[PDB]
RNA sequence: UUUUGGCAUAGUUGC
DNA sequence: AGTACGTCCGGCCCGTAAATTCAGATCT
DNA sequence: AGATCTGAATTTACGGGCGCAACTATGCCGGACGTACT
């Protein structure tokens, strides 16, 4: 049989050039030159160059003469390997699709209403747009009352809406697409695109019994993983040689007093040790917290970091100072002056804290931050706390202890116990002393003296302010 | 813009050809004396090769 | 558990208090440089028990400080999970008991703590009573308990008590 | 109330 | 409908190795 | 005695290096796409 000999093309045109040659091929069919080429192949997805099938490679370099397109395949070409030539041909492959081409390319869309012509399917979107403010951007609520006020190509029907290149939208753009110009099979959105509209995790080093079969009740530590059946490689107790388990046959148990984090749900991010092991509620408290929190067997891994669990000092207004006490998605839970946790937006001013600031506490006794005060009136009488920030009559007192704002809280500093010169840049003139008769310029100045540079001579020197008289 | 780069930089051949295009041909002008720029301008000078 | 051992330590002695007195005042850093402190993995220094050998002063280059290595016999308290100790409970709370061994601190949580065993908030003394009174735990009182394991964080060593095991508990 | 900031090949010049 | 505008994708030298050629080991 | 390889002793390309510190100039994305405005 003959060989498949490969061409390099120009990219994205590679479809166009088999048509090309297709049609060269009838053209001089009955020419006295004639393609000797059997066919030629221009893969779908095979991007970049194209196939031609030929017995020799004199036939491949005399037929693709006069095309453009090849020039670059031109003095050389490359044969399939013969064992390969399988592999030329060898192909593979109210819901949610996500548009191809324009500004919403991998947009997560809900398909509202599917038209039965087979043209265009109508998809409800969140608008990547400014508003036509900037353009003369992230996804966010189609606000209609913004781009009435600004106006351009915008028709209004109350709630429904026409703007910005004939795009309809209802109180979440509303528009017809192609199917071919979106995908409509594999998107799987997530939960938080739903309100905008089984599971295996081993990982090395954890430990894990067998729940059934010979091998019951051996429990090892995980070296390998992968996707479904396993094969796993568990070391177990008392024993030299490695098994083999799937991922259905293990489960992740840990004997009582050792780390656990959580992998998913309410209680993610928490770490902790687990109490008692029952059939399958564990119980574990917290490093923060001594509160019960009962988890799946299956949602504990075995990790031995610290537990994270920050503080900064922020600006609610230049008439009160702010501590934050909660890092969040999009806000700062800050405890001020006053004692209120307020919630705060990202875009508060960061203060320059003063580390070396001194206050009195209520025995007239020098604290500074870092330093354990008791508290022995106001509000929080009774506790005791480590100073983070100073105030000119507030003091911010930390403790592990309490559970409440990450342990920070504040009060009043006497209810605690310990447990640019003008002359600068100035045309001044020498009345007195040896300079007498010049002029020069000031470019540094004290109490005493000050730096002129001199107009005069290429120097500065400096004089006493008495010496100087200005311009 | 071809023969204003092989100017503007003294390379002389095509810009993409540097590795082996030979330059220092075209120099700024020596301007410190008169006898200066008469020197540079009748200089001549013979590559290593 | 105290345990007399030899350990080494470093003392950048500074040219001021060079002169007369300058063992004494090294052996005097090393008493104000370890007393006091605590160790991850060798526990609470209590005391030194005797600086053995001066090492060699060597006189850093750059610097000026002259650097002096000191054996010491010095007595640790080493904690021992699997091990039962007497130790002084300091604080009860309806969570927990906290008792003291040496300068140690060790932990009887909620559930550590035999479920025969419960708190009495309501009488005067805030106490953890049996139902049949045989053992009642309250600060102050000498306890016999198990070290079930040495929660090492940061230099600071602090245990787990617990009365699982029979004849534990006061005397 | 505190300052900053590039890498490169080529060219010329100075003991 | 045309064209501008802007954003996005593609001489030596000395080792060093390697290729050829006579005695020596077999194998007649 | 001879062959026939065959195992150690002469001739060819081929990288890879080439004394020290300042002052000035140029250039590092073009083609295609794609839509919006007039």
């Amino acid at each position: 049989d003959p060989n498949l000999w490969t061409v390099k093309c120009k990219i994205g045109e590679e479809r166009a050039t088999a048509i090309s040659l297709m049609r060269k091929f009838i053209a001089y069919q009955f020419t006295d030159t004639p393609l000797q080429i059997k066919s030629v192949v221009a893969p779908e997805h095979v991007k970049g160059y194209i196939y031609v099938e030929a017995y020799k490679q004199t036939h491949v370099k005399q037929a693709i003469e006069g095309v453009g397109n090849l020039r670059l395949g031109y003095w050389n070409q490359q044969m399939v390997p013969i064992k390969e030539m399988t592999d030329v041909l060898k192909v593979v492959k109210k819901s949610w699709v996500r548009l191809k081409r324009g500004i919403y390319k991998d947009d997560i869309a809900q398909v509202d209403y599917v038209e039965p012509s087979q043209n265009t399917i109508s998809l409800k979107m969140i608008p990547r747009i400014d508003y036509d403010r900037i353009k003369a951007p992230p996804q966010r609520l189609f606000d209609a009352e913004k781009i009435r006020s600004l106006g351009g190509d915008v028709a209004s029907d109350g709630d429904f809406l026409i703007f910005e290149g004939n795009r309809y939208s209802r109180k979440f753009l509303f528009k017809s697409f192609a199917m071919s110009a979106v995908i409509t099979e594999g998107v799987k959105p997530t939960l938080s695109e739903l309100e905008k509209f089984r599971e295996h995790n081993f990982q090395p080093g954890d430990n894990v019994e067998v729940c059934e079969g010979e091998l019951i009740n051996l429990q090892g530590k995980i070296l390998s993983v992968d996707g479904n059946k396993i094969t796993i490689m568990p070391k177990h107790e008392d024993l030299k040689d490695m098994l083999e388990f799937p991922a259905q046959e293990l489960r992740k148990y840990f004997k009582m007093g050792d780390h656990v984090k959580v992998i998913a749900g309410r209680f993610e991010g928490d770490t902790g040790l687990i109490v008692r092991v029952e059939e399958n509620f564990v119980i574990l408290f917290s490093d923060l917290t001594m509160h019960e929190l009962k988890v799946l067997p299956r949602d504990l891994q075995l990790c031995s970091e610290t537990a994270s669990g920050w503080g900064e000092l922020v600006q609610l207004d230049p008439q009160t100072v702010g501590v934050i006490v909660r890092l969040e998605r999009e806000t700062f839970q800050v405890l001020n002056m006053y004692g209120k946790v307020v919630t705060v937006r990202h875009q508060v001013t960061r203060k320059k804290d003063n580390r070396f600031a001194v206050a009195l506490d209520s025995e007239q006794n020098n604290i500074h931050v870092k330093d354990i005060v008791k508290v022995i009136d106001g509000p929080h009488s009774g506790r005791e706390g480590e100073i983070r920030h100073l105030f000119r009559s507030f003091a911010f007192l930390h403790c592990k202890k309490l559970v409440e704002n990450g342990g920070m809280f504040v009060c009043k500093t006497r209810h605690l116990v310990l447990a640019d010169n003008e002359l600068i840049g100035q045309t001044v003139r020498i009345s007195q002393g040896p300079y007498k008769g010049y002029i020069g310029v000031v470019k540094d100045a004290t109490e005493s003296t000050a730096r002129v540079e001199l107009h005069s001579t290429c120097q500065t020197i400096s004089v006493d302010r008495q010496r100087l008289t200005t311009v | 813009d071809g023969l204003k780069y092989s100017l503007a930089t003294g390379n002389w051949g095509d810009q993409k050809k540097a590795h082996q295009a030979r330059a220092g041909v075209s120099q700024v002008l020596n301007r410190l004396t008169f006898a200066s720029t008469l020197s540079h301008l009748r200089r001549l000078n013979s590559p290593i090769g | 558990m105290f345990y007399h051992i030899s350990l080494e330590h470093e003392i950048l002695l500074h040219p001021r208090y060079f002169g007369p007195n300058l063992l004494n005042t090294v052996k005097q850093k090393l008493f104000t440089e370890v007393e006091g402190t605590c160790t991850g993995k060798y526990g609470f220094v209590i005391a030194v028990t005797t600086i053995d050998n001066i090492g060699a002063g060597v006189i850093q280059p750059g610097r000026g400080f002259v650097l002096y290595p000191v054996k010491y016999k010095a007595i640790v308290f080493r904690p021992f999970k699997g091990e039962v100790v007497d130790a002084v409970v300091t604080q009860v709370n309806k969570v927990g008991l906290f008792t003291e061994i040496g300068p140690m601190s060790c932990f009887i949580s909620r559930h550590s703590i035999p479920s025969e065993m419960e708190f009495d908030p309501n009488s005067n003394p805030p106490c953890y009573k049996t139902m049949d009174e045989d053992i009642v735990i309250q600060q102050d009182d000498e306890i016999r308990l198990k070290i079930v394991g040495t929660r090492v964080d940061k230099n600071d060593i602090f245990a787990i008590g617990s009365l699982m095991d029979d004849y534990l508990g006061l005397v």
